[PDB]
């Protein structure tokens, strides 16, 4: 998933060597990583819909 | 003595009934019901994307 | 409930202004009520206003006595009756103040209720005489290696702590207190130093940090914090060290020992300045009252090691003076420097250079010093002063093509400096100070790599603790390093050094 | 009208003595209003001189005063209105709107003087603000509920620094803010009004997430002294009554000291050291002590300070230096070197910097940075006379890292889109620790010095390396 | 929760202004005459005890 994404990214660095003009390997990799890390921390900052109704 | 007179009258005759829920409500955060997880929609439509991706890749070595 | 508060007011009944003298304010401006009345009035007597404000009577002028308010102006207004408390300023003194944070009046600001104090004794009381003092012979151990060896501190002794503003000046002080917990736990009241921190002009938030840290380190149970906070009025701030000293006198008088840290007398000075200026009494040199020398000296001479006929007790003291950007020349520093016997001068460069806490031991001096020092610690620390002295000189020869002798000195010195770094809020015991210094003295740390000095230190301590806790126990109990003990210790040091 | 009618006796500037009659004598710190064709002159009662003749300080102008003029007593310290609707109002010293959104809607009124809260009330701070500004985050992290102190001289655009803070911290933060300007320029006032109308912090449609109290330097000195106290009470209403956390902001507090010095002189209190008021300490103390993190609310003051001729040993800055939690010194020199932020990193320390508290790793990294920079500053002297030839390879590597670090700190800000054009780099604290760590490890010591200059984080530094490369 | 705690504190201040109202009643009543006479005779007694 996320580990697949990054493994394929590093594979793509040496793929980007194969063809000069690469500038959208970087756009794909950067874009997927950026929003991936953001959604991952979004999921880590997830507070399920819960409230006190016992303590408070 | 004078304190006693004041006290007797004060304690006995003066009692506050707790404030309305509205007054408390005003002095605290109100609460409102939010909506939606988020509604996004499908990405690029048609063969505009399809043609664009095949063609745009000209990032081939020169 | 509502009842308890009302019942409290009912308890607060009693009235009659039957007092030989009352006063009536003539005019009140600037917190200097000028009162017509109070014909009989002791000098600096506590007076209670109609508004319950308390005051002292610094100026007894022939027709009017210019009371200085300890309270807020707003309540006071002209004409108002000024009841005469009839008691010169006195504060409760007694054993109750152990683990109690009290304000200047004595009122617990930690709200631990009425003090279990057995007397009220005056704010200013004349200092012990010639014969009421015996020469110092008991050291106190701060748990700071450099201080204990380089700047040895006795008991009933006052050495200055003059240094740069908020460089954890308060931190340097606090470290000493932490080592006093260990000794405090121990028996003999001489070993039980009941520390007093006198927080002068310090905001309540800062003191809250102190209080919690002290509670964290369990220090509250011998600690006393006499607090005159930033908010607290300039009379309270002025009288705060004097008041504090009296608390110390009770412990001292009972023959016990204690350590009082006046922090910082510089803000006390400012408060006296405020008082003087408001009383229109001319301000001395550098606009700080002229007889500030007399006040500070009186305070600082009430800290002493009493004689054995006076019950073998003391009040060790450590005043703190805040330098005005490292200015040790200035009327208040010069005066205090003269009064104090010893100085500790923290160096800002050293702080930046990672000696945190930072001390510059060139500009630290002890004028009583090694007269009270652990005998063991004397043995293993003459060399250290000299080595470091050489290290200072060859410091500036450390900028290319270097002679072997200088380079050797430089190596020994650099390792020592790293060793003498102190980790704030961690004190040390003498039985663990001496091995570390011994190693350095024997130059066994000359070989140890600089990065590994830090690692070495703790490792050596653990190695000693497991292997040679006989040695540690011997060091602790003997208090002197026997040749056999130094032999074994050297062996142990070599063995650990080898690994 | 009021039986408590007083007749002016002496107009000696701000000192105006009033002659209240018999059996009537306002208490100290009261507020008198005098009907005038200049509205109500407000007089703060500051002394009683006896014989029912008080000596009061004027707040408003003193021109066109005629002796023997009837003086009504409003009593107690000037009481402004406070309320939920105070947000989105610019309020002058006497508590009256100066943004012509009509009269402020009073829920409550309170006096502008308020007693400092006791030891018991204080709650011990530990929360860490993260401004997203590298120098602040790494080398002197800020704390919520703090008393941040922006020591600097003039010229360092003190207001500009605060504007960046409002953009970052305020917008991010949910709580309200109070922007208080003590004796500041009407150029600055107009700019601030416009700028926060634009940034929508002041959103005229609906409410604002801030209230403003603009006290300006043309206002008479008495008003300059007592603007600060006023602003604080508005914050107290939020803090206490509305139970909010407030980002207080005050500007420039030297004006507060200076103002007090003037009226000390006028009060006849002979000027104390370096011409500063003898009550400097207690006035400072009253301001700082009032501000605290109560159980009802945490207030984070950011106070600008003007350090005359960059001498912070001058008693007015030096006295403040003790009283504030999280000092920063923005040195002119560093600004001139082109490093924006202009913070001098070896002269900027905060109480919250304690090793494990700010993260043991964070501390160690920052300690390494500091040592590296301190070495660099010392070695500049060696380079100056001796040359760079007497620096060892190790020393040279430390210098190269320091030069890179020095300009790694340089980063643009949103408020120097105006000054320059570059949009600010909000670089998170965690990211900064990592990014600075990388440099020290030497992972980006293969990146040119100027590709560290005036840019963001490590990723950006790599990108700018590519930019210089091609 | 915050206002819930607050209301308990606030109530005492609400009850405080009611004491003031009761003060206005006391000083209006011939408690103003009779209890002032009580203060007078009590003061006579205090001063006699000197």
């Amino acid at each position: 998933a996320k580990s697949a994404a990054n493994k394929l990214d590093w594979a793509k660095v040496i793929s980007s060597l194969r063809i000069t003009g690469s500038t959208a390997t970087q756009l794909s990799s950067f874009k997927k990583r950026n929003d991936e890390a953001r959604r991952q921390l979004l999921e880590l900052q997830s507070q399920p819909t819960e409230v006190d109704f016992s303590h408070y | 003595n004078v304190i006693q007179d004041l006290y007797l009258r004060e304690l006995k005759d003066t009692k506050l009934a707790p404030s309305t829920l509205q007054d408390a409500e005003g002095n605290v955060k109100p609460w409102n019901p939010p909506q939606k997880p988020n509604l996004p929609e499908l990405e690029l439509q048609g063969p505009e994307a399809l043609k664009a991706y095949t063609e745009q890749n000209v990032e081939t070595a020169h | 409930e509502v009842s308890s508060i009302l019942e409290e007011r009912i308890k607060g009944v009693s009235d009659e202004a039957n007092l030989n003298e009352t006063g009536r304010v003539l005019a009140v401006g600037d917190g200097i009520a000028r009162v017509f009345g109070l014909n009989n009035i002791q000098a600096e007597e506590l007076v209670e206003f109609s508004s319950g404000v308390k005051g002292m009577a610094l100026n007894l002028e022939p027709g009017q006595v210019g009371i200085v308010l300890f309270g807020s102006d707003r309540l006071v207004k002209e004409g108002e009756l000024v009841k005469r408390t009839g008691n010169i300023v006195d504060v409760p003194v007694g054993p109750g103040l152990l683990g109690r944070v009290v304000d200047a009046l004595g009122n617990p600001i930690d709200g631990k209720g009425p003090i279990d104090a057995a007397g009220r004794s005056r704010a200013q009381v004349k200092a012990p005489g010639i014969l009421p003092r015996r020469s110092v012979h008991e050291p106190v151990q701060t748990g700071l290696k450099a201080v204990d060896a380089l700047v040895p501190i006795g008991r009933g002794q006052r050495e200055l702590i003059i240094g740069d503003r908020q460089t954890g000046k308060t931190a340097v002080a606090l470290d000493t207190i932490l080592n006093q917990k260990r000794w405090n736990n121990g028996s003999d009241e001489s070993k039980k130093l009941y520390c007093v921190y006198v927080a002068v002009g310090q905001k309540r938030s800062t003191v809250a940090q102190l209080v919690q840290t002290l509670e964290q380190h369990d220090a509250m149970k011998y600690s006393i914090i006499v607090a005159a906070t930033a908010s607290e009025a300039a009379p309270l701030q002025y009288l705060a060290p004097f008041t504090a000293a009296s608390i110390g006198e009770w412990f001292r008088d009972n023959g016990k020992h204690a350590l009082i840290v006046y922090d910082d007398l510089s803000k006390q000075a400012v408060a006296y300045r405020q008082l003087s200026l408001l009383l229109r009494r001319p301000p001395g040199r550098e606009a700080y009252p002229g007889d500030v020398f007399y006040l500070h000296s009186r305070l600082l001479e009430r800290a002493a090691k009493l004689s054995e006929k006076e019950g073998s007790g003391s009040l060790t003291a450590l005043p703190v003076i805040e330098t005005q950007g490292g200015d040790v020349s200035a009327y208040i520093p010069t005066n205090v420097i003269s009064i104090t016997d010893g100085q500790i001068f923290l160096e800002a460069e050293l702080f930046y250079k990672g000696i945190r806490p930072a001390i510059n031991v060139g500009l630290s001096v002890s004028r009583v010093g090694s007269a009270a020092q652990v005998k063991a610690l004397k043995q293993v620390a003459g060399s250290l002063k000299l080595f470091l002295a050489q290290y200072r000189e060859v410091a500036a020869f450390a900028q290319s093509d270097l002679d072997a002798s200088t380079k050797q000195t430089l190596v020994r010195g650099e390792r020592l400096t790293q060793l003498l770094k102190q980790n704030q809020y961690s004190p040390l015991a003498t039985e663990e100070q001496v091995p570390l210094i011994y190693a350095g003295v024997n130059g066994h740390l000359d070989g140890i790599e600089l990065s590994r000095i830090g690692e070495f230190e703790s490792s050596f301590l653990s190695y000693l603790k497991s292997n040679h806790n006989e040695l540690l126990t011997e060091i602790r109990e003997k208090g002197e390093l026997s040749k056999e003990l130094l032999a074994s210790l050297k062996s142990a040091t070599e063995s650990f050094v080898a690994t | 009208s009021t039986p408590i009618t007083g007749k002016v006796t002496a107009v000696i500037g701000a000192i105006v003595d009033v002659h209240f009659e018999q059996s009537e004598l306002p208490a100290i710190l009261n507020a008198l209003e005098i009907k005038t064709p200049q509205g109500k002159l407000v007089l703060e009662v500051a002394q009683h001189l006896g014989e029912n003749t008080v000596r009061t300080i004027a707040m408003d102008g003193t021109e066109g005063l005629v002796r023997g003029e009837k003086v009504l007593d409003t009593g107690g310290p000037i009481s402004v209105p406070v309320g939920r609707e105070t947000l989105g109002r610019i309020i002058n010293v006497i508590g009256e709107p100066i943004d012509e959104r009509g009269p402020i809607k009073s829920k409550l009124r309170k006096p502008i003087h308020a007693d400092p809260p006791s030891f018991a009330e204080q709650s011990t701070s530990a929360e860490i603000l993260e401004t997203g500004i590298k120098v602040v985050d790494l080398l002197a992290p800020y704390a919520r509920g703090g008393k941040i102190g922006l020591f600097g001289g003039a010229g360092v655009g003190k207001t500009v620094f605060i504007q960046e803070l409002i953009n970052n911290i305020a917008k991010a933060h949910g709580g309200f803010s109070v922007f208080t300007g003590v004796g500041e320029r009407t150029r600055e006032g107009n700019d601030l009004y416009r700028e926060m109308k634009e940034t929508g912090v002041i959103n005229l449609e609906g409410e604002s997430k801030v209230a403003l109290v603009f006290g300006q330097m043309n206002e008479p000195p008495g008003a300059r002294a007592r603007v600060a106290l006023t602003g604080l009470t508005i914050a107290e209403y939020f803090r206490d009554e509305e139970g909010q956390d407030v980002l207080l902001f005050i500007d420039n507090i030297f004006r507060f000291t200076q103002a007090g010095s003037e009226v000390s002189a006028l009060l006849g209190r002979i000027p104390s050291a370096v011409g500063y008021q003898p009550t400097l300490a207690t006035d400072m103390g009253l301001l700082q002590e009032r501000i605290t993190t109560t159980k009802k609310g945490s207030v984070t003051s950011v106070q600008a300070v003007y350090v005359p001729a960059d001498d912070l040993t001058d008693p007015a800055p030096a006295t403040t230096f003790a009283h504030l939690d999280a000092t920063t010194v923005l040195s002119r020199g560093i600004s001139e070197l082109g490093i924006y932020p202009a913070v001098d990193p070896l002269d900027s320390k905060s109480r919250l910097l304690d090793a494990a508290v700010v993260g043991q790793e964070h501390y160690d990294v920052a300690s390494k940075v500091q040592e590296t920079l301190q070495t660099y500053k010392s070695l500049q002297d060696i380079i100056a006379i001796l040359g760079m030839d007497e620096l060892s390879e190790q020393d040279k590597l430390t210098v190269e890292r320091a030069r890179k670090i020095q300009r790694f700190l340089s980063q643009p800000f949103a408020v120097a889109e105006v000054f320059t054009g570059i949009p600010g780099k909000l670089v998170r604290l965690k990211d900064t620790v990592a990014s600075f760590k990388a440099v020290l490890e030497g992972k980006y010591d293969n990146i040119p010095e100027h590709a560290f200059y005036m840019v963001g984080g490590i990723e950006d530094v790599v990108a700018k390396a590519e930019k210089l490369a091609a | 929760v915050r206002y819930e705690a607050s209301l308990r504190q606030l109530e005492q201040r609400q009850l405080a202004k009611s004491v003031i109202s009761r003060v206005q009643s006391e000083l209006g009543n011939p408690k103003f005459q009779e209890k002032v006479l009580q203060q007078s005779i009590s003061e006579i007694e205090q001063l006699l005890s000197k």
